[PDB]
């Protein structure tokens, strides 16, 4: 509510307004603050949501997934120092700002209290998402990104206010989700696919099927100097999470024609995660685990008969984390070494002995050891899609091996000798290295502890 | 509606009117605030706090004219409903009394998984 | 010289304010009958050989849509015999009204015109006159409105969305895609006007804004795409920010007010349970966005600054009332559900 | 000489043309810098009458 | 000069700050001949302002209050160093050209509004016309190349509307085979060595190329001889008014033409050259290269990133 | 006009395939004139006779497809069930798009005209089959 | 000065906190529920609405 | 001795005095209206 | 980035400030 | 009844290749300035054989226009063929 929407706008001159270099630790200091109010009045029930306003429930839905929302911005100002640091003030007075004109929206959404405040507001980035990318990008390939990353998110979403001013005045009215106690069925037509499939393949294209992810590595290959917004993409796509309000009802009796969407990203779950066994590229590498256990996600939200939402939740912000980190590496290590080749880097783990610890448990939680929320998020998975048909536990069963295979070819890649020719290298992971590492893998294991407080309603 | 090419007839006599502090008349103007800041950086001024005679004469502008105009706009959606209802209220065959029923009635699907 | 052209200028919206007030179909001859004679002097000022091998290509294709018009106002003066100003009474007039009247505000054909006229007036100051007539003519539309043939009004303009679309994306010199994509925009508001005709006038006046305000801007020397690229080393960066701030704007994503005309539009296009249509015109004005994008990748790339090119002075051109359009061409849409019930 | 590719060939391309994006038909011309002055230019000397015999 | 519609109908000038005395007038000189010697010491007899001649300094000798500064953020090609000739180089001995250009103009331009302001006579140094003595000679020996020769000359075409010529044009009193031992005799350290080639060829240049205006309406006056000298410096005084007063204008172009009353042609001169931020507004460059004369984007563009500095220093508030 | 159609969608309906393709040979062969109306205004044609054959060969060419694509439906939609239901009506799109493809060589057309022509034949059909209205009034 | 820029912001915080109960007045309308949900005779439902 | 014009400042100051002024000689006239005519 | 001071974040002071700020 | 089907097929004399080509431009311009008389007697009787009694001025105004604007137009037509000498339509320089 207002609680967080206003400090977090107020926030806005408390950059800009300040002195010279004093900037980034003046906003990184506050930013951090307003995790107490983020906690402050959340985490209330539980049973019969929490609504405490006419427009918004702030998140109540047992899908609380807000409070992440609001770690990963100051994660970014000791994520996005590094190379930033050498252009103009005036600029660099920007580029947070937008960055907060994205943390604004994020809070708006995940409440909405309905339907049409969401879509407004689920296509209201792409502005400030799109003028980070172009701008302080590395490559000149960059600028096919800013199409890509258009042109999907915006070609297909249209057919949703095609479809949502359809049942506005259709139905009563969707002001709220809060009030579905009136929904009549789906049966069947040459019409209602149409509707089905115009509610539907818009949120797709942001979580990808194997087909119409061509922009996902497009954009993330070559994208802003720290990851800087590239943490925050890895935000905006696990949001496709609406599908979770919508394909619960409004429609619900549809399955007829669920299984192209099964079987379609069912195989490639097994695909696109083995097409990344041979890249060169290291900021590729990642791109295409993101797409993989993320796509799970799509075979957990379709089937209905919960344990799918006691597990698909705890993905969503399972590699919500993992996958962040993981671009949070792979751009130290390119601070040093200028190519993101990953042949280029060997012979490391003598030379940074403490970041040893850093890879491997990052690398350890795609193996998903069994205590971690990861496997405690796919063993809910597998349990109800077991349950659909017995046949199941193949694919899904060697997308576990697979992927082990697929994570330390990443890490053992690190142990070698290599002296080579490097004179570079030198700095021994000044804090902020090993600091914005942290703040990661403290928070994630810790959940394990009481691990209930990320769960749907089921 | 009727008295043609008025702004405002004499029967919005019998509305609030839309008195001050609503959040929009202080938005009017705020765009215009965000308008006077603007309205010296083009040139450089240098000031981005330039005289306060341009600096304001905008927000005295806006809200006024802000406050003016929503006068009639809450009029209009006025006439609207009013000359529905006492259309809704004629005819009452066009407009049917629905009957009362609890579930010991209505069968739905019944499609489970 | 400088009395008569605020005298001349003058007399053009004189023009059109007798056409707006009238209730008399000559008058509504004579009303925009005397702006092909008193536009044309404007277009001189410089005498070049281009202008005057243009105005000279307006003329004539304003004269015959004018003097088509009056054919069609005297065919009813047959059948009825009453003048004023009402649905045709007669099929062979208001056919021979939409689509010969379709000439002056060029729709889906009867364009090889808009870009032949808007490029090479020598005089780019403006220009902006040419938002006049799109204004003129509406105000026939309105009042005519409940005759139409119907299955023309949509075919001109289903016709026209698309081909303004694909026109420019081809082209460079930056008068003409302005003058492309304002077919584009003729294809909104004449698509919807046989439906709930008020909701046609919110997508008109929140046109006049924008590319009103895009030409106040297009006016320091700005001409070709290429000296838009010149434009951030050298004249001022808040520049940028603003072309920037609009031309995605005017295209059109949810947060602007670019939005707002369609966001509203198809509350009304369907409702009337058409739903096949408006998809292809929403989903056509899609690579109408094309033009703006990689427009603005002119800009905000620092692309190769001129050449050693020193501008140390400041400006004194007339920026008249853009210090406040774009902060109402992208901040409204948070205000108001007031436009389908403010003008109305 | 890093951050990115505003590079040397970029302008050009977008240079003043009908800009062919897949295929090259007919250009038209740089158009004239200046008010636009490229056409011919018409003087007659004079006229030749004999004011004669008469 | 007219200010805005709103300072013109109401009062103007047109004839009435034109006495007769306006008579724009220019010199033309060699190299080191009548640069400072002669046209200097005319401003009275017939109180004429005059001008200085060129230099790359010459737009910070405006804007202030003033002080020239360093070269870097005034680029060129930094006169002494040229005299290299460098036909190898980086280059450039065109970018030179065009800040030499660059303000070749705003004299031209700002002398244009001084006499709709005053109607003071104004003399010059070498007017834009006269420039193009130095191609023959800059063409000719090797040190530019093609397509930075048409490229100004792409540039001449566009430049040149609106400007009416100067009257009583006056080629210079030449040495013939001499200033050879001017440019010897007088110091200029890095005037030098350079040879025949930009000696020789530009006296050939001078009159056979110049000749146009000669011919053209303003009338002429011409000398070849060591100089004035306190022999036809009255002589240039008086009697340069004696073909300057009743056969004066031949066609005369500068009368403010046809619409002389203070209209299309005759004001529109006037607001052409106030705030003179649109009369170099089409020297800035072409589609892209041109090979010579650039300035990458941040390498070396950084160079406005120090000139940068609030580029409005002083303005206080409240008012 | 209009009513092409209105015997066109009324009688035969999946039989008599014979007039089915007569008919429907008449729309894809009228609107190959109107593309030879522009063809020769817009684009140059100085041809007494030259020119007149090219307007005729280009006429002809788009005329092509029509015919057989009455065909390719209401045999199948004849020879499975005796109804055309939406994926009978398919067949027509893919093969006819085929002529223009075996025109013109294929390769980066032939598979496209069968694919979006394809495509976009079936929609017919499913349209006025849920009762779909493009143009409409309250 | 004293750094209004500084902490002085938080104070955002009560700011909107207090608007969030500017609604509550209201949201009154419902003083009668079945659910326990009382406002029966107790000054509790007084307070807070 | 700082040179505005010194001629319209204060105009807009002066202007903002009538408006305001005049705004709420509108609005304090028009609230009792409402009781006035209801 | 190493005159031989320590340092994490920028220059010298704040950034033993920036720490602080960062890690309480 | 007769007089009304012509002039009518007078009132096709816009054919419109002939209404802007080809060249000799003032035989375009001249169909254009005789467009008129079809609009004119056509509005000349239809008034007429029926008493209007009032709108019998607007025959006038519908000439004092026709020759006024048309005139105008004839201008540029000056234009043109002073710097060239021949109108001839043919000449297309400004493009697109
Ligand atoms: C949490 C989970 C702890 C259990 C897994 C970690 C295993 C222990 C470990 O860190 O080995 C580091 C050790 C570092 O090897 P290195 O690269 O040669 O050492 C380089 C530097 O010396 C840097 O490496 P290091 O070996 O010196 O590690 C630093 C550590 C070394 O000093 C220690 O105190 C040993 C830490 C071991 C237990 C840590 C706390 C256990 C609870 O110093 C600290 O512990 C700092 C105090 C942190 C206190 C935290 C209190 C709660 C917050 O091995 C690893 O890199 C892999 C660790 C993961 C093991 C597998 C985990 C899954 C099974
Ligand atoms: C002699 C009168 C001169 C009239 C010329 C005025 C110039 C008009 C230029 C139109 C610019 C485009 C904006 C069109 C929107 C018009 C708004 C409007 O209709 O409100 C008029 C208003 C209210 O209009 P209204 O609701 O009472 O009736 C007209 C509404 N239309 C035209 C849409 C049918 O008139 C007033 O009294 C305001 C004072
Ligand atoms: C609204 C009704 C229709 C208005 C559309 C545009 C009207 C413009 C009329 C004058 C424009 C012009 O010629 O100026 C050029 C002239 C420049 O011409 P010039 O530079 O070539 O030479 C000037 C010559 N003298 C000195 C004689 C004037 O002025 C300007 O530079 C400023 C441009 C005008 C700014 C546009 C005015 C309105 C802009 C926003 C419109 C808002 C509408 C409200 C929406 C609801
Ligand atoms: C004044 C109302 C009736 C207007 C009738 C039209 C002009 C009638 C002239 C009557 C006799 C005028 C005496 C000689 C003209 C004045 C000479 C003079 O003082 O020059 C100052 C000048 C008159 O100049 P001028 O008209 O004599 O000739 C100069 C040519 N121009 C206009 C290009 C400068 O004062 C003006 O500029 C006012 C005229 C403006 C333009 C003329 C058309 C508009 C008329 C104003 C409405
Ligand atoms: C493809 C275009 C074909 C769409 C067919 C027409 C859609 C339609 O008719 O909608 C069906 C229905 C509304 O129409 P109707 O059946 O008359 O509703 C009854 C009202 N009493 O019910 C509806 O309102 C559905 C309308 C929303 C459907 C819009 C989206 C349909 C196509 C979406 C394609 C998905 C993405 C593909 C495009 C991306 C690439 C460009
Ligand atoms: C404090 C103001 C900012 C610090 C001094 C301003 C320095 C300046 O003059 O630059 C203006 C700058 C324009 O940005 P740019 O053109 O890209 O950079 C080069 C310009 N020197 O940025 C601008 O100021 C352009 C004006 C944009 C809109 C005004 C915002 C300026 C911020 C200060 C006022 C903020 C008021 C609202 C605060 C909450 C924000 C909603
Ligand atoms: C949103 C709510 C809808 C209602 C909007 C009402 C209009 C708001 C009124 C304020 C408009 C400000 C303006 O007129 O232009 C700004 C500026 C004049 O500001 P000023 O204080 O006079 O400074 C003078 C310094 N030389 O002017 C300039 O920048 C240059 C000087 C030109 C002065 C023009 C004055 C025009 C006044 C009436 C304008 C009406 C047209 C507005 C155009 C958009 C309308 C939608």
């Amino acid at each position: 509510m207002l609680k967080y929407i206003i400090p977090t706008i107020m926030l806005m001159p408390l950059t800009w307004l300040s002195k010279n270099n004093m900037i980034w630790v003046n906003s990184t200091a506050h930013s951090l603050l307003i995790s107490f109010t983020s906690l402050l009045l959340m985490n209330q029930f539980g049973d019969n949501s929490l609504n405490f306003s006419l427009l918004f429930f702030s998140d109540s839905l047992s899908t609380p997934l807000l409070i992440l929302t609001m770690w990963l911005l100051p994660l970014m100002l000791m994520a996005s120092q590094h190379h930033l640091s050498k252009e103009n003030l005036t600029r660099k007075k920007l580029f947070i700002t937008m960055l907060i004109s994205l943390q604004l929206f994020l809070i708006m959404t995940f409440t909405a209290m309905e339907l049409i405040l969401f879509y407004i507001l689920f296509e209201a980035t792409l502005v400030p998402t799109l003028i980070i990318i172009t701008r302080w990008g590395n490559q000149t390939e960059r600028l096919n990104a800013g199409l890509y990353f258009l042109f999907y998110t915006l070609a297909g979403s249209l057919p949703l206010l095609v479809a949502l001013i359809y049942i506005q005045n259709t139905v009563g009215s969707l002001n709220f989700l809060m009030l579905q106690y009136w929904v009549q069925p789906v049966h069947n037509s040459w019409s209602n696919v149409f509707m089905w499939l115009a509610c539907m393949m818009a949120f797709m294209v942001k979580m990808p099927l194997y087909g119409l992810h061509l922009w996902l590595p497009k954009a993330h290959v070559e994208a802003p100097i720290a990851g800087s917004m590239v943490l925050a993409a890895v935000l905006l796509k696990l949001g496709g999470y609406g599908m979770l309000r919508i394909t619960l009802i409004l429609n619900p009796m549809t399955d007829f024609m669920a299984y192209p969407f099964i079987m379609l990203s069912l195989w490639g779950m097994i695909m696109t995660s083995s097409i990344c066994l041979r890249q060169t590229d290291l900021k590729s590498l990642i791109a295409y685990s993101s797409v993989s256990h993320m796509a799970l996600v799509i075979v957990a939200i379709l089937i209905q008969t919960p344990w799918s939402y006691m597990g698909a939740t705890a993905l969503m912000i399972a590699h919500g984390l993992t996958s962040s980190m993981l671009f949070c590496l792979a751009n130290s290590n390119y601070e040093r070494i200028h190519s993101r080749t990953m042949i280029l880097a060997r012979g490391l783990q003598t030379l940074l002995p403490l970041m040893a610890t850093w890879w491997l448990l990052a690398s350890l939680t795609n193996l998903a050891l069994p205590p971690t929320i990861n496997l405690i998020g796919e063993l809910f998975v597998v349990m109800s899609t077991f349950s659909w048909s017995n046949i199941t536990i193949i694919l899904m069963g060697v997308n576990m091996v697979i992927t082990a295979l697929y994570s330390l070819y990443m890490l053992i890649m690190t142990q070698r000798g290599k002296y080579t020719y490097h004179i570079n290298n030198i700095s021994p992971s000044f804090t902020r290295e090993n600091a914005l590492m942290s703040l990661h893998i403290l928070p994630l294991l810790l959940l394990t502890l009481n691990p209930k407080i990320i769960l749907g309603p089921l | 509606g009727r008295a043609t090419f008025q702004f405002l007839p004499d029967e919005a006599r019998s509305l609030p009117p839309p008195k001050l502090t609503d959040p929009r008349l202080a938005f009017v103007g705020f765009l215009g605030y965000c308008s006077g800041l603007i309205d010296n950086a083009i040139r450089r001024r240098p000031v981005l706090l330039a005289g306060l005679h341009r600096q304001l004469l905008y927000i005295t502008s806006f809200v006024f004219v802000g406050y003016y105009l929503l006068k009639r706009q809450d009029y209009m959606y006025a006439v609207r409903d009013h000359d529905m209802f006492s259309y809704i209220k004629s005819h009452p065959e066009d407009f049917p009394e629905k009957d009362k029923k609890t579930y010991g009635e209505v069968f739905e699907e019944f499609h489970p998984v | 010289n400088p009395i008569i052209f605020i005298i001349i200028l003058l007399t053009i919206m004189l023009g059109t304010i007798i056409v707006m007030i009238s209730s008399h179909w000559l008058l509504v001859w004579i009303g925009f009958e005397m702006n092909m004679l008193a536009i044309i002097p404007i277009m001189m000022k410089n005498h070049n050989p281009r202008a005057t091998e243009a105005s000279t290509k307006y003329f004539l294709t304003q004269s015959t849509a004018s003097m088509l018009l009056m054919m069609a106002v005297i065919i009813n003066l047959m059948f009825s015999g009453q003048w004023t100003v009402m649905k045709l009474f007669n099929p062979m007039a208001s056919m021979l009204m939409t689509m010969a009247l379709a000439m002056k505000l060029g729709m889906a054909p009867f364009h090889f015109w808009v870009p032949e006229v808007t490029q090479g007036i020598p005089l780019s100051s403006g220009l902006i006159l040419l938002t006049w007539q799109k204004l003129a003519p509406m105000s026939v539309l309105y009042q005519i409105f409940p005759s139409i043939n119907l299955n023309l009004i949509l075919t001109l303009s289903v016709l026209s969305i698309l081909i303004g679309g694909w026109g420019g994306l081809n082209q460079t010199q930056l008068r003409k895609i302005m003058a492309y994509s304002s077919i584009a925009h003729m294809g909104w508001m004449t698509a919807v006007l046989p439906y709930n005709p008020t909701m046609t006038l919110l997508n008109l006046i929140i046109y006049i804004i924008m590319t009103s305000t895009m030409f106040t801007m297009f006016m320091a020397n700005s001409t070709t795409t290429t000296l838009s690229l010149s434009h951030t080393w050298n004249k001022t960066p808040i520049m940028t920010v603003l072309i920037l701030a609009t031309l995605l704007s005017m295209g059109g994503l949810p947060p602007l007010s670019g939005f707002m005309p369609k966001w509203m539009i198809i509350q009304e296009m369907t409702k009337n349970n058409s739903i096949i249509l408006p998809t292809f015109m929403a989903i056509t004005a899609l690579l109408n966005l094309y033009f703006y994008m990689r427009l603005t990748y002119s800009t905000t790339l620092t692309m190769f600054p001129s050449t050693n090119n020193m501008k140390m002075k400041w400006q004194f051109p007339l920026m008249k009332k853009m210090t406040f359009l774009p902060t109402m061409v992208v901040l409204s849409t948070m205000m108001l559900p007031l436009t389908p019930m403010l003008s109305v | 000489a890093r951050q990115w590719q505003p590079d040397v060939e970029w302008a050009e391309q977008y240079g003043g043309a009908v800009m062919y994006p897949t295929k090259e038909t007919a250009h038209w011309k740089p158009p004239p810098w200046n008010d636009v002055d490229p056409p011919k230019d018409t003087l007659v000397s004079n006229l030749t009458l004999n004011f004669g015999p008469q | 000069l007219q200010y805005g519609p709103l300072a013109y109908i109401l009062g103007e000038k047109a004839t009435k700050k034109m006495t007769e005395k306006s008579k724009l007038i220019t010199v033309d000189g060699n190299i080191c001949s009548g640069k400072s010697k002669l046209a200097k010491e005319i401003a009275e007899k017939l109180g004429l302002k005059h001008f200085p001649e060129a230099g790359i300094h010459y737009v910070d000798s405006t804007t202030g209050d003033g002080k020239p500064l360093p070269v870097q953020f005034s680029g060129n090609c930094s006169l002494e160093k040229f005299y290299d000739d460098p036909k190898s180089n980086d280059g450039n001995s065109y970018r030179l050209q065009a800040w030499l250009y660059a303000s070749r103009l705003l004299q031209y331009a700002d002398a244009l509004e001084h006499l709709l302001s005053t109607g003071q006579g104004v003399v010059l140094e070498r007017s834009i016309y006269s420039d193009f003595v130095f191609l023959e000679a800059m063409y000719r020996q090797g040190f530019i190349r093609k397509q930075c020769v048409d490229h100004y000359n792409q540039v001449k075409k566009v430049t040149i509307c609106e400007y009416l010529p100067p009257h009583v044009v006056v080629y210079v009193d030449v040495p013939v085979p001499e200033v050879q031992s001017r440019i010897q005799k007088k110091g200029n350290p890095h005037e030098m060595k350079i040879t025949s080639a930009y000696l020789q060829d530009i006296e050939n240049a001078y009159k056979g190329t110049f000749l146009p205006e000669m011919s053209e309406k303003c009338e002429v006056l011409q000398y070849s001889a060591w100089e004035a000298q306190d022999a036809e410096k009255v002589v240039e005084d008086i009697e340069y008014l004696k073909y300057d007063k009743g056969p004066w204008l031949d066609q005369n172009d500068r009368n403010l033409h046809k619409l002389r009353m203070l209209v299309q042609d005759k004001l529109e001169v006037l607001n052409y050259t106030s705030i003179p931020v649109f009369l170099p507004e089409v020297t800035v460059g072409a589609h892209q290269s041109d090979q010579v004369f650039q300035e990458f984007t941040e390498l070396p563009g950084r160079k406005y990133r120090a000139g940068y500095n609030e580029d409005v220093g002083d303005k206080w508030i409240w008012l | 006009a209009k009513t092409v159609l209105r015997q066109y969608w009324d009688i035969p309906e999946g039989t008599e395939c014979h007039r089915k393709t007569y008919a429907t040979t008449s729309i894809g062969g009228a609107a190959g004139l109107v593309v030879s109306a522009y063809s020769v205004a817009l684009k140059t044609p100085t041809s007494f006779l030259e020119g007149v054959a090219r307007t005729g060969r280009y006429t002809f060419t788009a005329a092509a497809i029509g015919a057989i694509f009455g065909l390719t439906s209401c045999i199948s939609a004849q020879v499975r069930e005796k109804p055309d239901d939406p994926l009978n009506y398919l067949i027509g799109g893919c093969a006819g798009g085929l002529i223009l493809g075996a025109r013109t060589r294929s390769y980066g057309i032939g598979a496209a005209a069968c694919a979006y022509m394809g495509l976009t034949a079936a929609l017919v059909k499913m349209g006025q089959l849920e009762g779909w209205q493009v143009f409409a009034e309250p | 000065r004293d750094h209004w820029v500084h902490v002085l912001v938080p104070m955002g915080f009560v700011f909107g906190y207090y608007l969030d109960r500017k609604n509550d007045e209201k949201l009154t309308a419902f003083r009668n529920k079945s659910l326990l949900y009382k406002r029966e005779l107790k000054p509790n439902e007084e307070v807070t609405w | 001795h700082g040179s505005p014009n010194w001629l319209k400042v204060g105009l807009t100051l002066g202007t903002s005095v009538f408006l305001w002024i005049y705004l709420i000689k509108q609005h304090n006239e028009d609230v009792l209206e409402y009781k006035r005519r209801n | 980035k190493n005159p031989d001071s320590h340092g994490y974040d920028k220059d010298p002071a704040v950034d033993i400030w920036n720490m602080r700020v960062v890690f309480f | 009844s007769m007089v009304y089907m012509n002039i009518m097929m007078a009132f096709t004399v816009s054919l419109v290749g002939l209404l802007m080509y080809r060249s000799h431009l003032m035989s375009s311009l001249l169909c254009l300035e005789g467009m008129m008389l079809s609009l004119f007697v056509m509005a000349a009787l239809t008034i007429l054989n029926s008493h209007f009694t009032l709108a019998s001025m607007m025959p006038i105004i519908l000439l004092v226009f026709a020759a006024c604007e048309a005139a105008l137009g004839l201008s540029l037509l000056v234009m043109v063929s002073n710097t060239y000498g021949t109108d001839y339509v043919q000449n297309l320089n400004l493009l697109q």
